[PDB]
């Protein structure tokens, strides 16, 4: 349905082992497209999808330059944050960031998101209005004030509700066969008796698009939760995804159990029964 | 953040008992990105242990997925051992048919 | 024959009390006790001075025959072991001349050279190697990491007469160079008269591969193609209708042929024109006289022990002496340390088991 | 910068010019930072005519305190080194340049035909004054009126034989020319003064009663002269710069209906405004910035009544005519804007609303104990169960009625005054115009005792 | 409470920090320029420190340079109708943020231009607004209501009185994170819709004439689930001012220490009994909730480390929000020695007992 471009970048500081390891990944909705690795020998933005390989040399050069600039900014942010928290120069820190935008079915801008965390904990997040900032601790207050004095929210909002929308629309149009397309998921029933009092009934669904799917277990209409083991959608490596929802029912009472699946690949709410 | 690396012992397609397949260990939500992951097959470790490049997992942490060609089967002692800062002892999770 | 300027091993019991003098500048100075620590290679060979007062400052110097390093090489080696796991303390030595008073020696006393390990937290742990010059104690511009473990370390400092210095740790060369380059005791300068020309970019070309489009000059307001007027309008009464206009989509700022930001010789800089104030004398490492070996520092967690103090003029003699001292005690010291560590771990495990049993008994009741 | 930097050292020495604009603000104020480019552009474009200077209150507390500066930015007009009122205009370069140019001098622009044609070709009205005698009382009166109303109208006079001979017959008259872009076939583009005597008061009244005409272009520069009384604003894409055809089309229908509604004797002003320039005022009438072509009509009386047209603006003018006829014929019942009434009352505490507050809270045969609360107030949520229990315990009483309305999603009546959350009001049967504000506790016992010691009938169990 | 507040003078940036001292008790070892004499006229900052537990560790303190500016959120625009900065807010402002396990508050002090004093060299500062929180880490129960305490104290300006108070409550779990609460007592305006049905007791303690005044803004979350746990931000808007305060809201509740196959199967001496499945439905939080196998009545006293296989299943997110665990325990082969002993399984967690909710089973 509604598309959205997301791009994350992680920087792991390495004291005494050279520069910090920077890894940038850019995916749309639920399928990667670009990827940058500071430890790689190419030192340029490589493509992770077949639809993104049609970009000319200008796109690769600009993406590589911007990736390098963001890598340097994150490198400086590692030392700045390390000094603002009174941390030693021997420990290894991690600075992650995730910025993206959303667009409806008509290509119009929906909303922008931009969060920056440090050491796995939230550091500074962007408000939904694309004009104010939100700090997590006292260390983030300095960054919020400096960003507010530099008018960073103006450029961030202008890039999320402007260039991000155009890039997302172009990427969705070039790869509509894999981004906007939806394939049915391969369902299958798996039964495994754990004992003479109850058995395990898991519903598998491999090969489908997109990956975002919701599968719930019901017992004669009532929600089986939180007694149904539901695993998040994982990528099978070939661009598709796979899900599965298990649930232990009584010995011989698995007939009343029903599995409800709903997502982009399945336009109708599937209801499987054993 | 520095959380226990969630391991997932499974495979690409259905666990073809006695046929060709591909064991995969999806460990996400860990910090830092360093997480030594290896595959085991009947006591010893599996030959291939190639894992994809890490990325921002769903838990706002690292995420790595390993794969390897081998005959999937519940009889064969196939597991996944992980070792890192968050995961002190080498967590060995038995790899069954799926996740 | 190597010239042994000073040698202290602490192998005569309390005899060391006759060679070392305690400063009287402070009435609350730290007290040094000759011991070998809880673990060591030899109970009699590992005996040395160790601090027994936590969060204090020690000032113990040792006099000797005065001598000058002019024309020869200086070698000052010492062994320091922090078996108490000090988190903020120093372990360096000071070389005072003949005009130094041992009864009034303090941290502000005039010294000639100061080298040795130095720690004071996670960000403080380098090998100090300052030197007196022009009435100022210059510090080494190089970062030399110091050992922070609980084992015995060997720190040797050599300074030849050719303005060359080398610092080794545990009989291993860890640093070396020239005194005129590693210290700020002084090369070049930029010509101030030179000015960046106006023609030097820092830059933006026009039309990198385009031509005169002509049609680029689009109007600012064009009539809407789908501008449908209302049927209830009478043009004969108002004179006409009202075709609305809107900004054309192909409107841009003037006829700019993509003025990209370059076609760039680089950031201009002034040309170096030598230097008039270029200083690095050949006698920078030569001292007038050295006859005092002070040791004053501030340690918050006492436990450090120093021994094997040597100060000769031969590098080979210092290397052999260092290998025949710390090298023969590091193995046994580590072995004993591991043996005691095993018993400590076993006792900790037993205490944990006892605590678990007590918790279970308390929960059962 | 382009503006002169004034401080406490050379404030009363370099600010003694004829007409100098002072801008006292701080570097940390957002309004000052957002107005710095417009101020610099206006100062650079007003070189030689009027000088612009800034003052930092953070570094000059004496100068700022002497002028009574309490907010930034503060724009004050200095004439001959003394205060000459504040700058009542938009914080833009065009507004400051036009206002400063019109107020630079003199109060009445003297025309010596090209000057008159160029001065009567502005976007706003123009009050030209013809006078052939240099020592006539009419000229003095017009000059005094122009000097007294120079901050709201553009005055101008001329003694040319052609303009004075073609604009009057006795050699002295006042002509008010409206905007040429707003000329329509529903009213004349110029209004001449027919008063026998020429005085400042009469000129000010006639100018204030004939400058806008049937409906003028309500802008940010003349909004203070149009609002106040019963005016009918019409929000739409008002912008003759890049959209005069549509503005003339909508204004033709609005003025077409207003002309027929005014020729019959109805007293009501009209004016069209843009939905973007006055977007902040659309919320007062329940309208949203749709960014469309359909104009939204909104009538505002001089007292404070608001009447919004529910029917869509028809191209034939039937909708506007029906709305005006309904507003003039008394179709608007009790004034009380709010969301639509729900399907029915939930129970116990009757869900009151402005759309039906006059039928439940205004019951003269029963005492209603309203309780205005907010949807994000913790006290209201914690008091909801107690209020429900109190309302259920009195369900058998046919005289008392516990109700509750959302003051955040419904306009409160003129009698009630919602100060905080929540505000309980006790309205008796024979006292709908004098409701008592409940100040007791928020517990069930307090409400029961108050109802049993204040209401006409004792509270039932 | 703590006598001297050893704060870190920041810009902020956090870039770095410098030595800072906050008064007032007898503390000569100060930074002079950084040490500011606390002169809170409302008593919030003074009462918070005076009511601190004795012997507790030094709370973290961070000082920065505060600048008066209106609220960025449009909902708070009503608090600043006039388009001009008030002249009463002239001078330098400093923001003090103190966090610790006892409480976390943030005040806005105003120091004098010079720190020259007749007794000792120390700068004098006046506390304007203070935003303190009793419970720094919210520990709401799974399925119950969370009462996040939040107190504030502001002084009257130069010329109101009844200054408008701004209530802003947000959080973040993963995660979003949207505006949970947002009100403005004293000024009727369009506020954001409350999320999760949470309320707040934002209101002044009294309606004094001059000042200062103290208000409360405690949040109320009905039915706290695991998705609501995380970091919560509480900000109070004021005329060109605002006070932020973080909180670590963590879930917790009794852990259903179920005994899956508790009674070991009647296995003869020498045969491994069945693999008991130590169940644990409904519990919180996951941190510290461990499963241990002990053999009561064996070689040890209270409980000995049982042998056999041991594993833990994946976390199950039930419909009630609380996570459930299930640890597979495979005891060794029981024999005559195991007969009589009670093989129990201790369950450790924050809500569980200190000794751990264990389940014993008489072996055969
Ligand atoms: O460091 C080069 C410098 O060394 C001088 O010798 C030492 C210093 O005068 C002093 O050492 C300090 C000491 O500091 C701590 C404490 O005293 C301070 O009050 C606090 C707050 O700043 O910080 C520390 O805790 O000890 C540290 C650890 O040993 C040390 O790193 C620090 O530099 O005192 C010692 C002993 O008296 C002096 O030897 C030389 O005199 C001078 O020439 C050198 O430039
Ligand atoms: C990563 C980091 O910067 N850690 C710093 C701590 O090491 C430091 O601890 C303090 O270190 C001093 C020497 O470095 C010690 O003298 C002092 O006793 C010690 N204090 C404590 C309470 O351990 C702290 C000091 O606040 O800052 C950290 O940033």
């Amino acid at each position: 349905g509604s598309h959205s471009m997301r791009y994350f970048f992680t920087s792991v500081s390495r004291p005494g082992r050279g520069e910090p390891r920077f890894i940038a990944v850019g995916y749309v909705d639920d399928t990667q497209f670009v990827r940058f690795d500071s430890d790689a020998a190419s030192q340029r933005m490589e493509p992770r999808a077949p639809w993104i390989e049609q970009e000319g040399p200008e796109y690769w050069d600009q993406e590589t330059r911007n990736v390098k600039a963001q890598s340097q900014t994150d490198r400086v942010d590692l030392g700045t944050l390390r000094g603002y928290y009174n941390q030693s120069e021997a420990g290894s820190h991690t600075i992650q960031i995730m910025y993206g935008c959303d667009v409806g079915s008509d290509g119009r801008f929906l909303r922008g998101y931009r969060q920056d965390a440090y050491d796995g904990k939230d550091y500074i997040a962007l408000n939904e209005d694309l004009r104010s900032w939100t700090a997590a601790d006292m260390a983030a207050q300095i960054t919020k004030r400096k960003w507010e004095a530099a008018h960073e929210a103006e450029q961030l909002r202008a890039y999320l509700d402007g260039t991000c929308v155009e890039w997302l629309r172009r990427y969705l149009e070039n790869g509509k066969e894999t981004l906007q397309r939806t394939d049915p998921p391969k369902t299958h029933m798996t039964h495994h008796p754990i004992s003479d009092h109850e058995a395990t009934l898991r519903c598998w669904a491999l090969g489908f698009y997109p990956a975002e799917i919701t599968l719930t277990w019901q017992r004669d209409g009532e929600d089986q939760t939180q007694d149904t083991e539901l695993v998040e959608t994982r990528p099978a490596g070939d661009g598709t995804f796979q899900k599965w929802a298990a649930v232990v029912v009584p010995s011989g009472e698995e007939q009343r159990y029903t599995c409800h699946v709903q997502h982009e690949g399945l336009p109708k709410p599937l209801t499987l029964r054993w | 953040i520095q959380r226990t690396p969630k391991i997932q012992v499974y495979s690409r397609h259905p666990a073809e008992n006695g046929k060709s397949n591909f064991l995969n260990c999806y460990v996400s939500g860990f910090h830092p990105s360093d997480i030594e992951v290896d595959l085991l097959k009947n006591g010893e470790r599996i030959e291939k242990v190639e894992h994809s490049d890490l990325s921002f997992s769903k838990d706002w942490s690292f995420y790595l997925l390993y794969y390897t060609e081998f005959t999937p089967t519940e009889k064969d002692e196939y597991a996944c051992r992980v070792n890192h800062v968050t995961l002190s002892q080498p967590k060995i999770v038995k790899w069954d048919r799926d996740m | 024959e190597p010239a042994v300027y000073f040698k202290e091993q602490f192998l005569d019991g309390d005899g060391w009390t006759s060679r070392w003098i305690e400063s009287k500048h402070k009435s609350d100075f730290g007290k040094f006790v000759l011991s070998s620590g809880k673990f060591y290679g030899d109970e009699e060979k590992d005996k040395g001075l160790q601090t027994s007062q936590d969060a204090r400052f020690y000032a113990l110097s040792a006099s000797f025959e005065p001598f000058s390093n002019k024309g020869q090489t200086l070698v000052v080696q010492f062994t320091v072991k922090h078996e108490q796991n000090i988190d903020c303390g120093g372990g360096y030595v000071k070389l005072f001349p003949n005009s130094l008073d041992q009864t009034d020696m303090h941290g502000d006393s005039e010294y000639n050279i100061m080298f040795g390990p130095d720690i004071c937290g996670p960000g403080t742990k380098k090998v100090h190697v300052i030197f007196n010059y022009k009435g100022k104690n210059v510090l080494i511009n190089k970062d030399i990491r110091s050992k922070d473990d609980e084992f015995t370390h060997l720190y040797t400092l050599i300074v030849r007469p050719d303005n060359t210095y080398e610092v080794k740790i545990d009989n291993s060369q860890v640093e070396s160079g020239s005194l005129e380059d590693d210290w700020d005791f002084l090369k070049k300068i930029k010509d101030p008269d030179a000015s960046k020309p106006e023609d030097w970019d820092e830059a933006k070309i026009d039309d990198p591969t385009d031509s005169k489009p002509e049609d680029w000059d689009k109007p600012e307001h064009i009539p809407d193609p789908d501008a449908k007027k209302p049927e209830d309008w009478d043009e004969e009464m108002d004179g006409e209708w009202e075709p609305p206009v809107i900004q054309n989509p192909e409107y841009k700022g003037e006829w700019k042929p993509r003025q990209i930001d370059n076609d760039y010789k680089g950031t201009w800089i002034h040309p170096e024109i030598d230097n008039p104030e270029y200083s690095p004398d050949p006698s920078i490492y030569a001292y007038d006289n050295f006859g005092v070996l002070g040791l004053d520092l501030w340690q918050v967690k006492s436990g450090t022990i120093f021994d094997n103090f040597l100060i000769t003029n031969d590098e080979a003699y210092a290397e052999e002496f260092g290998n025949e001292t710390w090298g023969v005690t590091k193995a046994a010291e580590k072995q004993m340390k591991d043996k005691q560590d095993e018993e400590q771990r076993l006792k900790e495990e037993e205490e944990d088991k006892k605590r678990k049993e007590e918790e279970e008994a308390e929960d059962k009741e | 910068s382009d503006v002169l930097e004034l401080t406490d050292d050379n404030f009363e020495s370099r600010i003694s010019d004829g007409l100098m604009l002072v801008e006292f603000f701080a570097p940390w104020c957002g309004h000052c930072k957002r107005l710095a480019p417009e101020y610099e552009a206006a100062a650079t474009r007003l070189k030689g005519i009027v000088p612009l200077a800034k003052v930092d209150c953070t570094a000059n507390t004496n100068t700022c305190n002497k002028y009574g500066v309490s907010g930034y930015p503060t724009l004050k007009i200095f004439r001959d080194g003394e205060e000459a009122g504040a700058y009542d205009g938009p914080r833009t370069a065009d507004g400051i340049v036009s206002h400063l140019k019109k107020q630079a001098g003199p109060a009445s622009v003297p025309l010596r035909e090209e000057e008159f044609k160029k001065f009567i070709s502005d976007k706003d009205a123009s009050i030209v004054g013809f006078f052939d005698d240099s020592f006539s009382e009419a000229h003095s009166e017009f000059l005094k009126a122009a000097s007294n109303l120079r901050d709201n109208y553009r005055f101008a006079h001329t003694n040319v034989e052609s303009l004075v001979n073609e604009y009057d017959d006795n050699g002295e008259g006042i002509i008010l020319f409206r905007p040429s872009h707003l000329t329509n076939k529903f009213e004349d583009k110029t209004v001449a003064y027919t008063e026998q005597k020429m005085t400042s008061g009469k000129i000010k009244k006639f100018i204030q009663e004939n400058i806008f005409g049937i409906c003028p272009h309500m802008t940010e520069d003349n909004k203070d002269l149009i609002q106040g009384k019963d005016l009918l604003i019409a929000y739409y894409d008002v912008d003759y710069e890049k959209n005069a055809k549509g503005s003339n089309y909508w204004r033709n229908r609005v003025m077409m209906v207003a002309k027929k509604f005014l020729d019959a004797g109805h007293k009501l002003n009209f004016a069209v405004a843009s939905r973007k320039t006055f977007s902040h005022e659309l919320s007062d009438f329940g309208l949203e910035s749709t960014a469309g072509e359909i104009p939204v009509v909104a009538i505002r009386t001089a007292k404070g009544e608001k009447f919004v047209m529910q029917e869509e603006f028809s191209r034939d003018g039937k909708a506007l005519e029906r709305f005006l006829q309904d507003y003039f014929d008394g179709n608007l019942k009790r004034y009380l804007k709010s969301e639509p009434i729900p399907e029915s009352n939930d129970g116990p505490v009757k869900v009151v609303v402005a759309e039906n507050f006059d039928e439940i809270v205004n019951n003269e045969n029963k005492d209603v104990l309203i309780e205005f609360y907010a949807p994000w107030c913790g006290h209201c949520k914690n008091l909801e169960p107690k209020y429900k229990e109190l309302g259920e315990k009195l369900s058998k009483d046919p005289n008392i009625v516990i109700a509750k309305m959302d003051a955040t999603a419904n306009d409160v009546p003129s009698p009630y005054e919602v100060r905080g959350f929540p505000t309980i009001y006790f309205s008796p049967a024979n006292k709908k115009l004098n409701p008592k504000k409940y100040e007791g506790g928020r517990e069930l016992s307090d409400f029961i005792s108050y109802l049993q010691r204040e209401a006409t009938n004792p509270p039932v169990i | 409470g703590p006598a001297v507040i050893e704060c870190w003078f920041v810009e902020d940036a956090g870039l770095a920090k410098r030595p800072g001292a906050l008064l007032p008790p007898p503390r000569p070892d100060l930074d002079p320029e950084l040490y500011l004499s606390v002169h809170d006229p409302a008593g919030a900052l003074q009462a918070a420190f005076r009511r601190y537990p004795r012997g507790a560790p030094a709370p973290h303190c961070e000082m920065s340079r505060f600048v008066p500016l209106p609220a960025s959120a449009k909902w708070a625009s009503g608090l600043t109708p006039a388009q001009n900065c008030p002249r009463a807010l002239d001078g330098a402002w400093l923001m003090v943020s103190i966090s610790s396990p006892v409480l976390s508050l943030s005040s806005l002090l105003r120091p004098q231009p010079e720190p020259q004093q007749e007794p000792v060299l120390i700068t004098m500062a006046t506390v304007v607004l203070t935003v303190l929180t009793h419970t720094p880490a919210p520990r709401v129960r799974l399925g119950q209501d969370a009462l996040l305490d939040l107190s504030f104290a502001y002084m009257p300006p130069t010329s109101p009185g009844p200054p408008p108070f701004g209530l802003e409550w947000r959080r973040q779990h993963l995660g979003k994170g949207h505006l949970l609460l947002a009100a403005t007592p004293g000024l009727n305006g369009q506020m954001p819709a409350a999320q999760e049905g949470a309320v707040a007791f934002a209101a002044w303690d009294d309606d004094e004439p001059w000042g200062p005044w103290t208000g409360n803004g405690t949040f109320w979350l009905p039915r706290v689930q695991p998705f609501q746990e995380g970091t919560y931000l509480a900000t109070i808007h004021l005329p060109y001012l605002q006070g932020q305060v973080t909180l670590e809201l963590a879930v917790y509740k009794p852990p259903k220490v179920s005994l899956m196959p508790a009674t070991l199967a009647r296995a003869a001496p020498g045969e491994a009994p069945p693999e008991l499945l130590c169940l644990v439905s409904h519990f919180y939080p996951s941190g510290g909730l461990e499963v241990e196998w002990e053999l009561r009545g064996g070689p040890g006293g209270r409980s000995q480390k049982a042998e056999g296989q041991r594993w833990l299943s994946a976390l199950r997110h039930h419909s009630d929000g609380s996570v459930s665990l299930s640890g597979h325990l495979q005891p060794p082969p029981v024999t005559t020695e195991q007969h009589g002993a009670r093989y129990a399984c201790r369950i450790h967690h924050p809500s569980l007992p200190a000794s751990g909710r264990s389940a014993e089973v008489t072996l055969e």
